RNA sequence: AAUGCGCAGAUACCGGGAGGAACGCCGAUGGCGAAGGCAGCCACCUGGUCCACCCGUGACGCUGAGGCGCGAAAGCGUGGGGAGCAAACCGGAUUAGAUACCCGGGUAGUCCACGCCCUAAACGAUGCGCGCUAGGUCUCUGGGUCUCCUGGGGGCCGAAGCUAACGC
């Protein structure tokens, strides 16, 4: 109940789950939802089927507030970054951009053992 | 005494007032420290890449002198010392480098 | 073949230390941020190590950016 | 840095006639100015031990020459000494 | 999967702040250093090196037992610091068991200064110097009459030759 017809969906990709916001122009969130959100318990969640409801279920909360269009901006690697984008289109809602932002440090702090691999 | 290059990035939405203050005390702070000023460029204000300071824009400078190197530090930090002055990057000057000339 | 559009033929007499000079500067950068690899700025090994010790300089002084964002994607 | 201007006062000095520049005391003289900066570098900056090496073959070039010429020219020697005043 | 976090509102998203640490792209087929080792940017201080001129000294050279200095990491002492990471440790899994690999935590430590420690697959597993003995090709950095010639450095291929062989 807000009418702002115009916003911003962040997909948050990775390989544990996908979780996608939607946010007025200025970033404040709308509604969101993720894998879990969705139905889904432990690990089928980063499937890529999780992440096409996540992305449907979340705009079709978004229309609830009259959303005509969006920005995406994509964030991750995951599996099923791609479904979410996909389906955001399909969704009704006009998808006016995608941005990849998934944030890199320029060598920044050390890394989980298991994002090591070697030097 | 070796020839440098002042480069100062002073606030962008000021007026020929607090920023001919600044003006002064650059002016001022060259002076005192032994550095003649051979030119110079106010090359304006333009946009920034990224935001510095929360501001998308700010005002630029370029002093191009001659000073004694074991002030040259110092003159630096109190270029520094003022709010309004932003970035300040004091560099050797080189020759130029033309390439694909 | 692998022989697109190279940088340094884009451009002319360029100074390669002139860390103000922004218009020209920025053809040597990705679609992001990235400084470009020499296979596509064409520079010779000495030239392009003068590139980053400005392009650096540039983005000290906020007139090149050090990282973008992917369009389209 | 010891730049032209006064390399050359050290030379112009001990040079053995004029435009002598590689004799024995020109080359001892001229160490000696370039120790005598270093080892000012290194009472600040102890911890430049990259620079310590440089030093240790600077003194080392030094004292080959003088044990070269306290053979040749053992008068020569005792006044290059005395008008440095070094090595004792 | 669970432990764990979350209605004291977390995860995702926007703005502001504090901090500790490390410097993406450029970047390697690269460079520097005696070795260990060295990468944001600026300034100062300072070491080694290469080339051209063929100017000066006139065998001043090489090597080097002892000595003296340097020496990744871990480790120690005294203060400081502590974001992330993480021996020990505390838990969840897995398993026949699992004092492990996987998962959630986590102290020393990792960072700084000063002082110790002196080790290593400290490796090219190849001591230093000089002279001699086909070439080809790629590359870094000088010089010149600049299709190329001439130095210094890093690779690859190979003459002679060597090697137990692999190789050189
Ligand atoms: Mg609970
Ligand atoms: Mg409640
Ligand atoms: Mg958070
Ligand atoms: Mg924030
Ligand atoms: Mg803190
Ligand atoms: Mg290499
Ligand atoms: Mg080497
Ligand atoms: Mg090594
Ligand atoms: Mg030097
Ligand atoms: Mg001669
Ligand atoms: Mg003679
Ligand atoms: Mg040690
Ligand atoms: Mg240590
Ligand atoms: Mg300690
Ligand atoms: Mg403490
Ligand atoms: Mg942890
Ligand atoms: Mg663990
Ligand atoms: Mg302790
Ligand atoms: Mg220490
Ligand atoms: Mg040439
Ligand atoms: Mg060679
Ligand atoms: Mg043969
Ligand atoms: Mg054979």
């Amino acid at each position: 109940k807000r009418q702002v017809a115009s916003g911003r969906a962040y997909i948050h990709a990775s390989y544990n789950n996908t979780i996608v916001t939607i946010t007025d122009p200025d970033g404040n969130p709308i509604t969101w939802s993720s894998g879990g959100v969705i139905g889904y318990k432990g690990s089928r969640k980063g499937t890529p089927y999780a992440a096409q409801l996540a992305a449907l279920d979340a705009a079709k909360k978004a229309m609830a507030y009259g959303m005509q269009s969006v920005d995406v901006i994509v964030r991750g690697t995951g599996a099923g970054r791609e479904q979410a984008i996909r389906a955001l289109q399909a969704s009704g809602l006009q998808v006016k951009s995608i941005v990849d932002d998934t944030p890199v440090p320029h060598n920044g702090c050390r890394p989980k053992k298991k994002f090591r691999k070697a030097s | 005494m070796r020839r440098y290059e002042v480069n100062i990035v002073l606030n962008p939405n000021l007026d020929q007032s607090q920023l001919a203050l600044e003006k002064e005390i650059i002016q001022r702070a060259l002076e005192n420290y032994g550095a003649r000023v051979e030119k110079v460029e106010e090359l304006g204000l333009r946009r920034l890449a990224y935001p510095i300071a929360k501001d998308p824009q700010g005002y630029f400078l370029w002093y191009q002198v001659e000073m004694p190197e074991d002030r040259v530090n110092d003159l630096a930090r109190e270029l520094r010392i003022r709010d309004n002055v932003r970035r300040v990057m004091v560099v050797k000057s080189q020759e130029p480098f033309l390439a694909n000339a | 073949p692998s022989r697109k559009a190279k940088v340094k033929a884009t451009l002319g007499e360029f100074d390669l230390r002139d860390y103000r000079n922004v218009e020209v500067l920025k053809r040597f950068l990705s679609e992001t941020g990235k400084i470009l690899p020499r296979r596509r700025t064409g520079l010779s090994g000495k030239e392009q190590r003068i590139l980053a010790k400005t392009i650096k300089r540039a983005r000290i002084l906020g007139l090149l950016p050090f990282t973008e964002k992917l369009v389209r994607k | 840095p010891i730049t032209k201007e006064e390399k050359q006062k050290v030379i112009q000095e001990f040079a053995r006639f004029p435009g002598d520049t590689g004799s024995t005391e020109v080359q001892v003289a001229l160490l000696t100015l370039r120790i005598n900066r270093l080892s000012e570098h290194l009472k600040v900056h102890k911890k430049d031990h990259h620079s310590h090496r440089g030093l240790l073959m600077m003194v080392g070039q030094r004292r080959r020459l003088l044990r070269y010429l306290q053979r040749e020219d053992p008068e020569r020697y005792r006044a290059l000494i005395e008008k440095l005043g070094i090595r004792g």
